[PDB]
RNA sequence: AUAUUGGCGAGAGACCGAUAGCGAACAAGUACAGUGAUGGAAAGAUGAAAAGAACUUUGAAAAGAGAGUGAAAAAGUACGUGAAAUUGUUGAAAGGGAAGGGCAUUUGAUCAGACAUGGUGUUUUGUGCCCUCUGCUCCUUGUGGGUAGGGGAAUCUCGCAU
RNA sequence: CGUGGAGGUCAGUGACGAAGCCUAGACCGUAAGGUCGGGUCGAACGGCCUCUAGUGCAGAUCUUGGUGGUAGUAGCA
């Protein structure tokens, strides 16, 4: 069935579920709504389920009938979405039609935060930062430590600077 | 072999002798049988792109805004016969600065900004050549039958550009860009009074961002027209590109206005450029210019050069074939040739020159000029005892 | 600064660890000159080594009241091992080239060693006393 | 999040009898059992014990001081997990992954906007 | 996977094995590839190594030396090679081991039993 | 077996230090009678250091560099958001460049807008340090016009000299290399080229690896042929890394830990 | 057909991992002890390669100091990692016949402490997955998906940069 | 809550430094404990669902190993 996928994947392993700390739990399902492996949330105990992805840009409303279930290939039947927020709302509760309220809204959630993530955008175009990342390998932190210390040692900048100040001021007097 | 390099830090042209093996990093191997500088005429004017003609013949082009044909003679001073420079005739003025300091109200990055020749090649045993300026400027100069030069025509692009490539596959013509200056494609007169643009490129969709992806071609090649049923109003001609954006792009005009692929080459879009022919087996493939001599995209072969260290090489679909000289080269480099398809001359700002084989990837001569080169070209490679 | 240090270490010691921690922190932070005048004094009976904290039964005399203690004696062995160790930092310091008039024990140290026996290393480090300095108007 | 104050009930350690005294016995907290120990039948004066009162505030339970849950990514499919839950979860970066992965880890949650509790791991500038 | 019941796959009878085979068994043991042309012009994968054959080295950093087999010193599993050598601070030439897998054959030793050798494994010399 | 070993490679290092020493003092004893055998020792057998062991135009100085005509105007500034130790490193910086105006860098003006300021209010140079943690770690030396670019790893850093406000004496060492001598010929121009001898004040620059050392001094002098100074200023490090040739665009060297498999080459 | 802690030879393990496992992974029934029958330990790991530190110097010798090999001697045949007790040195603090603990603060020293930088509503333009002309293709039901060629902003905020 | 091993899983982590060790460092959990930063380090390891056991120490005049005070003391005829 369904109620009985559920309470095997439930307790009886979903072996994607990731427990936080918190005790929460994550169904890394690339296809739930919320990250949350919970009854009426998880792609594989619900029948009829919907969800928002992006692919490329582009945010698809993938759904799942429970028609197909014999099918795993051609399980989601997806539709992109317009790009006007305004619009692709109205788009999303059109196809939502007569499905339960959790869905119909938890989709126009999901909707919005991934669109209110081109927002990588603003983080690409005022980007030009003279920083990026370096990593710290110990190897060099150490060829970049103890090899100093041996040429300071072979240095001997005293010795240096009396040559150079005594052959200098011998010659500009 | 022999070598005329480009220097900038000195101003000039040193003459390279030596063999093939030569090394002037290790002292228990071969050194050069000659460095000499020639024309020494300062870092305000250095020679941004030269030609060689012939045996005795080569022609110019300074950073000071002039186009010089140089006579060359041969004499002795074991058994090697070095070289004597003489300018003939100088065609002067042909910058405009101030098109430049106008138009990049913050480009990208260049605060002095300072204009130069992006090319400067034949036109069709003519005595005829066209020099191309980042102003947009384009100048055709003629050789006179007293051996004296005279300016023909000057013909005005739309800047800024970054390259210019003429068509030489009969089977006159060229084509042009710049920063988020598109290429375009044009035709010109035997007269060389007028220019018309016959075709402009369109630019891909937008990226998953949906922001519109950068228009930088670097250089660009031709390849031997499409075959199939030529469409009417469509011209014919197939062409490859570079961009900064590491997009090497591939155009069939045949097909359409934009580039049936853009393909990035690199992460992070790495800054690109130079777009050298070459062949897998040290076999000539190219006209004189360098345009592929092909009907087909896909027995294309790629040198390139990035602003790091690296000469990468590519296919016709982006595929990596490996970096060339991974380990000796270290500065950037700023000028690669595939001479004769079976030599490469690589040599940058670390100062070196470095004449590599195209079949085995292994340096053959490695020679100090002391100044940074920004040009090399090959005279011959017959032996010396 | 190492480019003015010359350091001298000996090792694995058939010398009384006890001896060897009173001697060394006797002559700790003296001018090498006045420290190696110091130990000959000391096998003279001139001059006595003021042990204070292994120095249980030590005969009191007026020696110790040089330091500030009553308690002091004059041990032979450990000495002979630290101005056997001077003169070697000196002579280190020599091929260092440095001056030996402002030589001073900066840092020196004794700890035990491996095993009944009980060996002891020691290591002392000299330096250059750094003066020398005139300003302007 | 406008979350509520924290309290947190009991802020010192729970260290163990005698756990100062003798170094073989440690820090970890372990009940006293001896019927005739002083601190299991807490005297005045005598360490305090762990009880079930100290108990947290169940709304307030895990929160860090940034008033999020501290939640352990390990590569950056498991992170894009809390792309729904940035107002209340926190991405800890796990100790092992390295440099060359951290800096990617880093690309996607400044992005999401999930607030990394441990950036500036194993890297520099 | 062993199919056999005469072959064992523990690892403690095989590392032993190979730890106390006798000089002829690591003979060989010590199986040089052979070059591209040569896997060509002899129709035969890898051999073992003798002396004065000639070799190219690739992996390490002794790579692309080539030289002229000096010694299999089989004992060790080695093969110091002429001319691939390091330099000790007393001026003196101490030959660097490299290992048979590493290096790769670029000119063989030819004898009327290594002839025979060729023939047997489906060659044509 | 270990015990054997243990028991072995002891006695024959009592062995051979007995055998070591023996053959000193039969040298010395020989030494006294003639003293041209002992030179003979000291042609011969080298020390072998990794300097002994080293494994192998005036148009320029106007263009890139700044000059005696001038007075090199030069603009300081830290990365966006840094903290005391940042300003804590300016001060230094303020003390020791010539005519810096110190700024504090406030978020957006991504580069070439900031090359842009500095040719209207006329600089030289743009010097800009950061700090990653709560450490100063890097610095950059950014010619204003074209732009010869540097980018430097400081290690060290330190605090008993108290300075003059007199102008203090350059000395540099060891620059053979050509990428040497341009960062010779970086600081030449970034420090100044005033220095009055009274006040007796020196900032050196030695280096000697690739690390190269700064300190300040005071120098005294006896007639005697010898030189006394104290120690005085910030104690330092840095590495070259980069070289970009524009004011950011292309490079020239870039360290990549790939050197450091040499042992030597330096530059 | 059955037995089988020995012998000869194999193949195994939800076994042990050097104070375990046979006493014994190693100069182990060895060293050693006992008149004798007997008793019976301890002790594994340098490194990829000895490249085991040349040469100059201090000391009759024991060890040091420069210098070098190595990726690392922060790997020296006292050798992978190197805990704790315990010991020395340095720095800080406290100390009038007891110290450590709990509640609470003060002072001193010290550590943290955003590559956070927008959001919204208008207005120039410029582009595209926008309008519009012409299509090509994958499949299941309308509420579809992918992708070419042209033109055009004088309508259009549909998106995105300025 | 923790430890050794087993099956399953995370297309888990890992020389861009696994485990271990420190740490006048941070967070969590009433606690058993868990997590992270810094330092050292050098080759393998962790969560989750279940299995299994030679599984958790302050003591036993515990067993072995290591080290103190006693002490430079009694003592060396």
């Amino acid at each position: 069935s369904d109620e009985i996928v559920w309470q095997v994947i439930n307790q009886s392993f979903c072996s994607h579920r990731i427990k936080a700390p918190n005790g929460q739990n994550f169904c890394r399902n690339e296809y739930n709504v919320t990250g949350l492996c919970t009854r009426q949330s998880c792609p594989l105990a619900n029948s009829k389920y919907a969800t928002v992805k992006c692919d490329n840009g582009k945010l698809y409303l993938y759904m799942k009938t429970p028609e197909r279930a014999h099918t795993p290939a051609k399980l989601w039947e997806r539709i992109k979405l317009s790009k006007n927020y305004t619009k692709a709302l109205q788009q999303i509760d059109e196809h939502l039609l007569h499905w339960s309220k959790f869905f119909r809204h938890k989709c126009k959630q999901r909707f919005t935060k991934l669109t209110q993530v081109m927002i990588t955008e603003r983080r690409l175009a005022l980007r030009e930062e003279e920083r990026h990342y370096v990593g710290v390998a110990p190897k060099v932190k150490r060829r970049e430590q103890n090899r100093e210390r041996k040429a300071l040692v072979a240095a001997k900048i005293e010795k240096a600077i009396e040559k150079e100040l005594m052959d200098r001021l011998k010659s500009g007097a | 072999m022999r070598l005329l390099v480009s220097c900038v830090d000195s101003g000039s042209i040193k003459e390279v002798l030596c063999n093939i093996g030569t090394d002037t990093s290790v002292q228990s191997a071969l050194q050069p049988f000659h460095v000499a500088p020639h024309l020494a005429e300062g870092l305000k004017a250095y020679v941004d792109r030269m030609w060689v003609i012939s045996e005795d013949e080569a022609i110019l082009a300074r950073n000071s805004g002039v186009v010089e044909l140089v006579k060359i003679s041969k004499h002795l001073k074991p058994k090697f016969d070095i070289s004597e420079f003489e300018i003939t005739s100088s065609v002067s003025d042909l910058f405009d600065d101030a098109k430049l300091e106008s138009l990049s109200s913050k480009s990208v990055k260049r605060t002095k900004l300072v204009d130069g020749f992006v090319t400067l090649c034949p036109i069709k045993s003519n005595n005829t050549f066209v020099a191309a300026t980042k102003s947009g400027l384009l100048h055709i100069i003629k050789k006179g039958e007293d051996k004296k030069l005279i300016k023909l025509a000057s013909l005005g692009l739309k800047a800024p550009v970054e390259f210019l490539q003429l068509y030489d596959l009969e089977d006159y013509i060229f084509a042009y860009g710049g920063e988020e200056n598109l290429i375009k494609l044009v035709e010109i007169d035997s007269s060389f009074q007028s220019l018309k643009q016959i075709w402009e490129a369109k630019n891909v969709k937008n990226d998953r961002l949906d922001m519109r992806v950068p228009v930088w071609p670097m250089a660009l090649r031709f390849l031997e027209p499409s075959p199939g049923k030529t469409e009417k109003g469509k011209l014919n001609y197939q062409f490859a590109a570079i961009t900064r954006w590491s997009h090497l792009t591939k155009y069939s005009t045949q097909h359409g206005r934009k580039p049936f692929a853009q393909i990035d080459l690199l992460p992070n879009r790495e800054p690109l450029s130079q777009m050298e022919v070459f062949d897998a087996k040290g076999e000539n493939v190219v006209s004189s210019l360098g345009n592929f001599q092909s009907e087909t995209f896909n027995e294309l072969n790629v040198i390139t050069t990035d602003y790091k260290k690296n000469v990468f090489k590519f296919d016709g679909n982006g595929r990596m074939l490996g970096k060339v000289g991974r380990d000796d080269i270290t500065g950037s480099s700023t000028y690669i040739h595939v001479h004769d398809g079976k030599y490469l001359l690589q040599g940058g700002l670390d100062r070196y020159v470095r004449i590599f084989d195209i079949k085995t990837n292994k340096m053959l001569v490695k020679v100090y000029v002391g100044s940074r080169i920004n040009f090399i070209v090959m005279l011959d490679d017959v032996e010396i005892e | 600064n190492p480019a003015k240090s010359a350091s001298a270490r000996g090792s694995y010691l058939r010398v009384s660890f006890k001896n060897t921690r009173e001697t060394a922190q006797a002559i700790n932070g003296w001018e090498l000159t006045k420290a190696q005048k110091y130990l000959e004094q000391v096998l003279d009976h001139q001059r006595a080594i003021p042990f204070r904290r292994f120095n249980s039964s030590i005969g009191r005399t007026a020696q110790g009241k040089e330091f500030g203690v009553t308690k002091a004696r004059w041990p032979a062995k450990s000495v002979k091992f630290v101005q056997g160790l001077l003169q070697n930092a000196a002579a280190n310091a020599e091929a260092k080239g440095l001056d030996a008039t402002k030589l001073y024990v900066s840092h020196i140290q004794v700890n035990q060693a491996p095993k009944e026996s009980s060996p002891s290393h020691i290591e002392l480090v000299v330096t250059e006393k750094e003066e020398a300095v005139a300003k302007a108007a | 999040l406008p979350h509520p104050k924290i309290v947190k009930k009991h802020t010192k350690k729970f260290k163990r009898h005698h756990s100062d005294r003798y170094h073989r016995v440690a820090e970890n907290w372990r009940k006293q059992k001896g019927i005739d120990s002083v601190v299991r039948r807490r005297f005045r004066g005598n360490i305090s014990q762990p009880k079930i009162g100290y108990g947290s505030n169940k709304k307030t339970k895990f929160l860090s001081p940034s008033g999020h849950k501290t939640f352990l990514v390990a590569n950056v499919k498991d992170l894009e997990t809390l792309t729904m839950h940035t107002k209340t979860y926190a991405a800890e970066i796990a100790h092992n992954i390295s440099a060359k992965n951290r800096v990617v880890i880093l690309a996607r949650a400044k992005a999401l906007g999930i607030k990394v509790t441990n950036p500036k791991g194993r890297l520099a500038l | 996977a062993k199919q056999s019941l005469d072959v064992s796959s523990d690892r403690r009878k095989a590392r032993k094995a190979y730890f106390t085979a006798p000089s002829s068994q690591r003979r060989v043991l010590l199986s040089a590839p052979l070059s591209k042309e040569l896997r060509a012009q002899y129709g035969i994968k890898a051999l073992p190594i003798r002396r004065d054959d000639e070799v190219l080295v690739v992996r390490g950093s002794k790579k692309g030396q080539e030289g002229k087999i000096s010694s299999v010193y089989r004992l060790k599993f080695a093969v110091q090679v002429d001319k691939v050598t390091k330099e000790k601070v007393n001026g003196a030439s101490v030959p660097i081991n490299l290992h048979p897998s590493k290096l790769v054959i670029t000119k063989l030793h030819l004898d009327k039993d290594r002839k025979a050798l060729i023939q047997r494994k489906g060659g044509k010399l | 077996n270990k015990l054997k070993r243990q028991e072995i490679f002891a006695d024959i290092k009592h062995e051979k230090n007995k055998e070591r020493h023996t053959m000193r003092r039969k040298r010395a004893k020989e030494e006294r009678e003639n003293p041209e055998l002992r030179e003979q020792r000291l042609k011969e057998n080298v020390t072998q250091t990794i300097e002994n062991t080293r494994v192998y135009e005036d148009d320029l100085m106007r263009y890139f560099n700044s000059n005696s005509n001038e007075p090199p105007k030069i603009f300081l500034t830290t990365n966006v958001n840094a903290k005391k130790s940042a300003y804590e490193f300016a001060n230094i910086l303020i003390e020791i460049l010539p005519n810096v105006t110190f700024v504090k860098r406030k978020f957006g003006y991504k580069l070439k807008e900031i090359s842009d300021i500095c040719i209207k209010r006329n600089f030289t140079d743009i010097v800009i340090i950061n700090e990653d943690k709560k450490k100063v770690t890097g610095l950059t030396f950014i010619h204003l016009p074209e732009g010869p670019t540097f980018y430097f790893k400081l290690s060290s850093f330190v605090e008993h000299g108290r300075p003059t406000s007199h102008i203090p004496e350059l000395i540099l060492n060891n620059f053979q290399t050509r990428l040497g001598q341009t960062v010779g010929r970086l600081f030449q121009s970034i420090l100044p080229q005033n220095p009055d001898i009274e006040g007796r004040q020196v900032i050196t620059l030695h280096n000697q690896r690739d690390y190269i050392f700064f300190r300040r001094h005071r120098y005294v002098f006896k007639d005697n042929e010898r030189v006394g100074l104290q120690e005085l200023g910030p104690q330092f490090t840095l590495k070259l890394k980069r070289l970009q040739r524009g004011i950011k665009e292309e490079t020239e060297w870039e360290h990549k830990p790939e050197m450091d498999k040499e042992k030597k080459k330096f530059y």
